[PDB]
């Protein structure tokens, strides 16, 4: 047999082609490997993960280092509205010279790509101001990487590989990332906050060279020991501030005011290390509950066990199952990056960020990509733990037993939902597309979203007029009447009843029906994986499902056919409908955003109450620049979006030929090429591995992917160039 | 190779050894079922994986059950 | 070690290959009272011999097809069809019936 | 400047001999030593 | 005090298990990166003919041996110059060298060699242990060197072409 | 200004120590 | 094989390649193009050859296989084969390069105008 690979002897004496894919596929499931004894797993873990911490720390040291050598960073803090951040150079030896003028951009000598990514915003309120900062910012993440790249190899030496007990210690980690983790290095961001953001920020140069000398505060220090903390929220900046000068300055370091920071637009820096203190006292705080070595402390298992009448066994569960605390982790970061998203587009955060429109649309496109993509694998690894780690004696009638045992009522509990929506909002959408189609716009069904209005107005907007509750100037909610201590507030009610930023933006009858095709896609999406997960270990179709696996083609066309019937075929079902939903999504949170920065905020109200007018109006019109980047006019720096726009749509063509066509016509096509080759002459190469069709189960993974990739390639190059050529 | 389970609530009507295109499964005598026969599965390494056993099993749920395995020359059916 | 007369064929591009020759091959024989038209597993029409026949095929899927075909669209009908495993040393094992 | 690749920033010969190097003289001699890695006995 | 030396673990082995042998297993000669590496060099990748040897490690040494007097040799103040003297520089090498492979050859195997190429040497890093592996390594190290020479010489004439190729001044 | 190509050079020279850290890693890891 | 070969693959990229405006330019791109293919299908030629004959070869290699269309059954033949193709295919493309390159005595050569 062959050597490849060594993790599977199974997969070593397959002779064809599918022992190269599927060892690829299983390279990363070390509990299907050969004799993985479970103390062995945690720690080839444990150096993976150090693995994975090397390589995010080369990225943005790269981002760093590539800034530093040839984007434009001195060139832009000069003007942050006028000037364009520069990614990386453009080398590529095939282009013609309309190309390279073309990609000579932003001021630049050579071909540049424009960043997007916002790290320009981000390092310039933070403090940075050369690019001799962004160098050693570079230099020193390429020692960081080294250094968890060394203590991955350390910690698999025979002496530092860490024990099974170490591992299972629930109550050391838990206090350690509270307080540590989360505490020590929010409270060390706010001491990079106060001691060199802030004086960046008013003029004043912060290094190692000189930190030690420059206090943060002209009462340095002693107002802390002295229990006159309100000595920090002095003179905090005035309106005529501007950023990186010493004029309009300030010289307070935690202030609470709220709203925005007037000319960057933006939170001001104050708030922003009041918050990173509060922060970290409460999670140092927190980090201080949980019983490790002296007595003191609450036990996590404790709490789950004197937990009935339904926690008995929680603990056990969540602690010796990988995939558990996999698919836990997996839901908490998925809510977490759709909060991300959909807080620093209302609440911007960086310098000027909020009028590089190109930037906020690919933030807000990236996280909610990604909190997608991290929900569907909660669902997934939480399906993969009902198979093969979950216990059915040491859970017993507890509610992981309850919801297997409930899990025809929730199922069609899911289903009503989403027949419900379904029928409703398409129903609304082919009325009102009927109505403006026929001539008659003002016979559409516009119910006005009366729930998220009042939600609006109990928030502070006074723009529909019903002044009750914190839109009104005597409340209790208001006024605070114990404390008249809410000194956010005065700040915050500019950022709400001002027209220009984007937290509560105004609402309409189009957007109450978006917001329900949202909860449709929500709905079915999780329907997807909870029939998926609930359905893992059997149903009344295949009762044994828990002893075939996770993943595994079908039953065969007996008992009327089972074609994608295992629960990673509905996470296969699932990830088409977290891209429609996530779909729905973005095309609305740009189409509105477009209609809000070009001032045409009514266009968009008439023209998202029927479907013909999402497209005509948001697809076709938005189009017209990206498919002219090149064109028998000429070229210009639309091309690589324009290009990356037909490869999108490429790449999801071709995933429809492997989820269209299935299996046996393509393995009996290449038994005819494999007559063909044996018998041409001349042809002295013969396979050392047996050319065979890709599996069942392989090409639903492959046409899936082609079908991300082509999904992301495609409105990725048009959120791009529709709104950085319109802007 | 593929796994080919045969159990114990098998009423021994042959239908899995006609349905069988490798010749892989065969009747035993085994006195736990009125017909006084049983399924077994001697040539496991001949099977494809092709389910046609488990489409003629009677029995609710089957008696017969396959279940994929490593894939060879001979379960992947290859004649090159 | 076998015996039989080779059916009237002409060959045809869907029979044995590098596989037969290396790794396995299989042979069925069986006796026919008359000279008549069957259907080859490997596609095409072959005339077996009346008395004893012999063919090579590639798998082992590709003969019990045969003989399927040998004891249901022939009237009498051909049950004593056998079943051979050649190796490339020449060992031969009989598979079936077993 | 708007004819050729050209580079104002530090070392622009570095991308003249870099692209060359990690996009098509170095993958074949990659893809083989892996392909010959998956192929041993 | 010296009972429990030569008890523990260490990195530093005899060769090939063998104290008695005037060497030691280092990681230098004996850990698996260094291992795969030789090994699989063309000197010592099993299985190839002589020739083929001779070939790739010809045409890596006759390649970067044209460099050196282009850029700071007695010529070097012209390109055409340079590159010539270069080549020449090359040529002249790779004759000397595959004489000397072809020489030592006709003085070694005279019979049963002495030294390493002896039909008793355990010799793993000398294992071109006939004479007609010898003289086909150095056919192969001369066609190889002399082509890698002349390889390296036709990129440094053209190499305002090559320079504009690697540009994009040709799609102009 | 941007950087200088002394500075190129010393972030090339840095980066194969974590390049032969990554090496002793994946070896480590396993084959 | 490799005198054959590497002669005509310099052709493609002299007419209709990149640099096909200029004829120095066309002649140094097609020559290139005939080295990078052949130094990368002889590439391959040894790695089919390190990875083939391991043992017993599987396929149409092995020691009881009648392909007559595949004969070279040694590794020792398909490391000569890939030497023989390298210094083949390099000398058929630096000829055909040489003789275009000197296109314009060649074509003075073929109608008699070096007889003046
Ligand atoms: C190796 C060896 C070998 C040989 C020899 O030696 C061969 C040959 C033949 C002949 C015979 C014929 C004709 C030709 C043509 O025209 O087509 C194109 C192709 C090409 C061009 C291919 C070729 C290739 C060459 C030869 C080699 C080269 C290599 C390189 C250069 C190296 C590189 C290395 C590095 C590392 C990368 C054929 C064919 C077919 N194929 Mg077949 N091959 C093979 C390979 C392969 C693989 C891998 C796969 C998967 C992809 C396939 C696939 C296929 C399909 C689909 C089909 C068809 O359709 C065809 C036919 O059948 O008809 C009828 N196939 N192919
Ligand atoms: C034949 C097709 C082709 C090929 C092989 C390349 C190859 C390359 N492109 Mg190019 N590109 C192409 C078409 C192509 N391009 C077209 C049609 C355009 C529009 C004019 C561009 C515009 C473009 C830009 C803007 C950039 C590239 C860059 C690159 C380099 C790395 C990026 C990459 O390919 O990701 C592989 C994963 C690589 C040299 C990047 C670069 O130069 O980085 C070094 C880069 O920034 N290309
Ligand atoms: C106080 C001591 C301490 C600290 C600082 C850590 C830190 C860490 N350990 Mg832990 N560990 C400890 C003690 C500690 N450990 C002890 C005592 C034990 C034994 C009981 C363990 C057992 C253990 C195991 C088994 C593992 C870890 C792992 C980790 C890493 C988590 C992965 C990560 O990088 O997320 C970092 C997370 C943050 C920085 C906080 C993120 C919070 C949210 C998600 C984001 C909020 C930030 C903000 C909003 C975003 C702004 C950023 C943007 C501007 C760019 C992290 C470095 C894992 C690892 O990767 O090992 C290499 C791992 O597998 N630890
Ligand atoms: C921190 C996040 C995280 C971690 C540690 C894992 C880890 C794992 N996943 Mg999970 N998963 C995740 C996020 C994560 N995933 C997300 C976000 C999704 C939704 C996209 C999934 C959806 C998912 C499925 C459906 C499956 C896994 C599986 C696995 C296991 C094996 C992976 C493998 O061998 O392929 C290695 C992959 C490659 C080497 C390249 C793949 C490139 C793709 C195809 C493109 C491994 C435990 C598998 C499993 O557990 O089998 C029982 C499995 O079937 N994951
Ligand atoms: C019937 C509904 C229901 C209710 C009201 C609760 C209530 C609670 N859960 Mg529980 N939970 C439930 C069902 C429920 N659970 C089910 C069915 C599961 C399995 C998916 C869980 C999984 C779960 C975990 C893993 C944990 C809790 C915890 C808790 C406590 C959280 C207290 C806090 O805020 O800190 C609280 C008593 C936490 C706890 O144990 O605190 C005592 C905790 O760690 N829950
Ligand atoms: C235009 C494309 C389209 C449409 C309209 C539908 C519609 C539907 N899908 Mg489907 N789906 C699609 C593409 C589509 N799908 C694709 C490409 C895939 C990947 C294969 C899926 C995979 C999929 C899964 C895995 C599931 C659905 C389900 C559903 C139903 C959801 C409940 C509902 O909204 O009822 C309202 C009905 C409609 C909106 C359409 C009816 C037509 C109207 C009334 C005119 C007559 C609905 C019938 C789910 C389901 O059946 O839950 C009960 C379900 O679990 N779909
Ligand atoms: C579930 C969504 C939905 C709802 C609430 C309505 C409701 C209505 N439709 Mg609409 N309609 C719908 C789907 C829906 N339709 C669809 C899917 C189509 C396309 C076939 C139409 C095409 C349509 C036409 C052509 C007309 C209506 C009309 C009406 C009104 C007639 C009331 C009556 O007395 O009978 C009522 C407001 C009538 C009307 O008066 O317009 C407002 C009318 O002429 N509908
Ligand atoms: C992982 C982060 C990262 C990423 C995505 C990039 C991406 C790029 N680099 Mg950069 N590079 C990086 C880090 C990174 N770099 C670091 C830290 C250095 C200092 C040593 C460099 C030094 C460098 C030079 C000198 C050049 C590039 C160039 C490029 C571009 C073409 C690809 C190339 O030739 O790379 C070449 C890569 C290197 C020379 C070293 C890469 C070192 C990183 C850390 C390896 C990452 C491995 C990864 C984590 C494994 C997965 C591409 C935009 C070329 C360019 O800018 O053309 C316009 C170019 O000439 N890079
Ligand atoms: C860094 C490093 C290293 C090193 C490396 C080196 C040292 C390199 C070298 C390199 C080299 C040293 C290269 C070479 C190359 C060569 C070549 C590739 C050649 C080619 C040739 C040819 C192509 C030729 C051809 C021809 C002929 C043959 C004849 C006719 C003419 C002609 C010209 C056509 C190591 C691995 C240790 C480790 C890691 C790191
Ligand atoms: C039509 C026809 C055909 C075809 C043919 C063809 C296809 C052709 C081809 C042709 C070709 C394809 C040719 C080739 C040629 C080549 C040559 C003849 C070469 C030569 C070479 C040389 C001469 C070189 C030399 C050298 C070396 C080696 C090294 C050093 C340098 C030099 C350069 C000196 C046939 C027969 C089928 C049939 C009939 C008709
Ligand atoms: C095209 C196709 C093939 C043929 C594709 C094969 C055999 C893979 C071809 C891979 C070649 C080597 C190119 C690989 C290119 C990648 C980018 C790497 C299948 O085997 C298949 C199986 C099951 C369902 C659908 C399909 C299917 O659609
Ligand atoms: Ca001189
Ligand atoms: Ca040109």
């Amino acid at each position: 047999a062959t050597k490849f690979p060594k993790f599977s002897q199974d997969l070593q004496r397959d002779p064809t082609t599918r022992r190269l894919f599927y060892a690829i596929a299983t390279a990363h499931d070390f509990e299907s490997h050969d004799g993985m004894s479970e103390e062995n797993l945690y720690q080839r873990i444990f150096a993976s993960h150090f693995g994975h911490l090397a390589i995010i720390f080369l990225w943005i040291s790269g981002i760093l280092f590539h800034v530093a050598w040839q984007g434009n960073f001195e060139q832009w803090i000069q003007d942050p509205l006028n000037n364009s951040p520069i990614a990386h150079a453009i080398w590529d030896a095939q282009f013609g010279p309309p190309a390279i003028a073309a990609y000579t951009q932003a001021g630049a000598m050579n071909p540049v790509d424009i960043c997007y990514s916002g790290v320009y915003h981000w390092w310039y309120t933070i403090g940075m101001r050369t690019n001799n900062d962004l160098f050693m910012g570079s230099i020193f993440l390429l020692l960081l990487s080294s250094v968890m790249l060394y203590a991955g190899w350390l910690h698999l030496q025979p002496r530092f590989r860490p024990g099974l007990a170490w591992f299972k210690n629930a109550e050391s980690r838990l206090n350690h990332h509270l307080a540590g983790l989360f505490g020590v290095s929010s409270l060390a961001w706010t001491g990079h906050l106060v001691h060199v953001a802030l004086p960046e920020s008013r003029g004043q140069h912060v290094g190692w060279d000189n930190f030690l000398s420059i206090r943060p505060h002209p009462e340095g220090l002693a107002p802390l020991f002295t229990g006159n903390w309100g000595a920090y929220a002095q003179n905090p900046d005035t309106a005529e501030h501007a950023f990186g000068t010493a004029q309009g300055a300030g010289s307070a370091i935690l202030t609470f005011l709220g709203g925005f920071h007037p000319q960057t637009e933006s939170l001001w820096l104050t708030d922003m290390a009041h918050h990173h203190l509060a922060i970290a006292v409460i999670f140092i705080v927190a980090g201080h509950m949980y019983r490790t070595n002296f007595g003191i402390g609450h036990n996590i298992k404790e709490m789950t066990e004197a937990l009935q009448g339904g926690h008995k066994g929680i603990y056990d569960t969540y602690n010796n199952s990988l995939h558990f605390q996999l698919g836990w982790h997996l839901a908490c970061l998925g809510v977490i990056t759709s909060l991300v998203a959909q807080h620093m587009y209302a609440m911007p955060p960086y310098a000027f960020m909020a009028r590089d429109y190109t930037t906020m649309s690919a933030l807000y496109t990236h996280h909610q990509y990604i909190a997608g993509f991290l929900m569907i694998g909660a669902f997934a690894h939480g399906a993969i733990f009902l198979i093969r780690d979950y216990d059915p004696e040491a859970n017993r009638d507890n509610v992981l037993a309850r919801m297997l045992a409930h899990k025809e009522a929730i199922i069609s509990h899911l289903s009503w939902v989403s027949l419900f929506l379904g029928f409703h909002t398409l129903g609304l959408y082919v009325h009102n597309d009927c109505e403006v189609a026929l001539g008659s716009p003002e016979k559409q069904i516009l119910i006005e979203p009366v729930f998220a209005q009042w939600t609006q107005a109990f928030h502070g907007k006074a723009l529909y007029g019903i002044n009750s509750l914190l839109s009104n100037p005597d409340s209790v909610a208001s006024t605070a009447w114990p404390n008249y201590g809410n000194v956010w507030l005065s700040g915050w009610l500019e950022a709400v009843n001002n027209g220009a930023n984007s937290l509560f933006l105004t609402i309409g009858p189009g957007d109450l029906l978006v917001h329900h095709a949202i909860a449709l896609g929500l709905h079915v999406t999780t329907l997807i994986l909870v029939k998926g997960a609930l359905d893992a270990r059997g149903s009344k179709l295949m009762p044994d499902k828990k002893d075939f696996g996770y993943s595994f083609p079908c039953d065969g066309p007996g008992r009327g056919g089972t074609c994608d019937i295992s629960a990673w075929d509905a996470f296969y079902l699932a990830t088409f409908w977290m891209l429609n939903t996530l779909g729905w999504v973005t095309f609305y949170w740009h189409w509105k955003h477009l209609s809000v920065w070009s001032g045409n905020v009514a266009q968009f109200n008439e023209s998202s109450t029927y479907l013909m007018g999402w497209f005509r109006d948001y697809l076709w019109a938005n189009s017209a620049q990206l498919i002219n980047g090149y064109s028998p006019a000429g070229t210009n720096s639309l091309a690589v979006w324009a290009w990356m726009f037909l490869f999108g749509h490429l790449a999801w063509a071709v995933s429809f030929m492997f989820l269209i066509t299935w299996r046996g016509y393509w393995q009996e096509l290449i038994e005819t090429l494999m007559w063909a080759h044996e018998n041409t002459p001349l042809s002295f190469g013969y396979p050392k591995d047996k050319p065979v069709a890709l599996s069942i189960v392989q090409a639903r993974l492959v046409g899936l992917t082609h079908f991300t990739v082509g999904y992301i390639a495609t409105y990725g190059a048009f959120l791009i160039a529709s709104t950085s050529s319109r802007f | 190779s593929h796994s080919v389970k045969i159990y114990d609530t098998c009423i021994g009507c042959t239908q899995c050894v006609r349905a069988c295109p490798l010749d892989v499964l065969e009747m035993v005598p085994w006195d736990g079922c009125k017909a006084g026969s049983i399924a077994s599965s001697p040539r496991t390494e001949d099977c494809v994986g092709c389910k046609r056993c488990e489409t003629a099993c009677p029995t609710d749920f089957l008696s017969i059950r396959v279940y994929l395995g490593a894939e060879t020359t001979r379960s992947m059916g290859l004649a090159y | 070690t076998l015996t039989g007369k080779t059916p009237v064929f002409g060959g045809s591009t869907g029979g044995l290959l590098t596989r037969a020759a290396v790794e396995e091959k299989y042979a069925i024989t069986w006796t026919s009272t008359k000279q008549q038209v069957f259907e080859m597993p490997t596609g095409g029409a072959a005339i077996m011999h009346e008395g004893e026949n012999l063919l090579y095929l590639a798998r082992k899927e590709q003969c019990l097809a045969l003989g399927t075909q040998l004891r249901s669209k022939f009237k009498p009908k051909i049950e004593d069809y056998k079943i051979y495993r050649i190796y490339p040393n020449g060992e031969t094992q009989y598979v079936h019936p077993a | 400047d708007m004819t050729q690749l050209t580079g104002a920033y530090a070392a622009p010969w570095l991308p003249w001999i870099m692209i060359p190097l990690i996009f098509y003289i170095l993958p074949f001699p990659i893809f083989a030593i892996i392909f010959l890695w998956i192929e041993r006995e | 005090t010296w009972v429990d030396a030569y008890d523990q673990k260490d990195i530093i082995q005899p060769y090939r298990g063998n104290p008695e042998l005037g060497n030691l297993a280092t990681p230098v000669n004996s850990s698996n990166l260094v291992k795969t590496y030789i090994n699989n060099l063309p000197a010592y990748r099993p299985g190839l003919t002589p020739f083929l040897r001779g070939l790739e490690i010809g045409m890596a040494h006759g390649y970067f041996l044209v460099g050196p007097e282009v850029v700071v040799g007695p010529l070097r103040e012209t390109a055409h110059g340079a590159n010539l003297s270069g080549l020449i520089t090359a040529i002249y090498i790779t004759v000397s060298a595959c004489l000397g492979i072809s020489i030592f050859a006709l003085a070694t195997f005279q019979g049963d060699p002495r030294g390493a190429y002896n039909s008793n040497s355990p010799d793993r890093l000398r294992p071109l242990r006939s004479k007609d592996g010898w003289f086909q390594l150095s056919g192969g190290i001369l066609l190889g060197s002399m082509g890698g020479a002349i390889f390296a010489y036709v990129l440094l004439e053209n190499f305002g072409d090559l320079d504009a190729i690697l540009r994009g001044a040709v799609n102009v | 200004m941007t950087l200088s190509e002394t500075q190129v050079f010393v972030a090339l020279v840095i980066a194969l120590v974590p390049a032969i850290l990554a090496f002793r890693l994946s070896t480590e890891l396993y084959k």
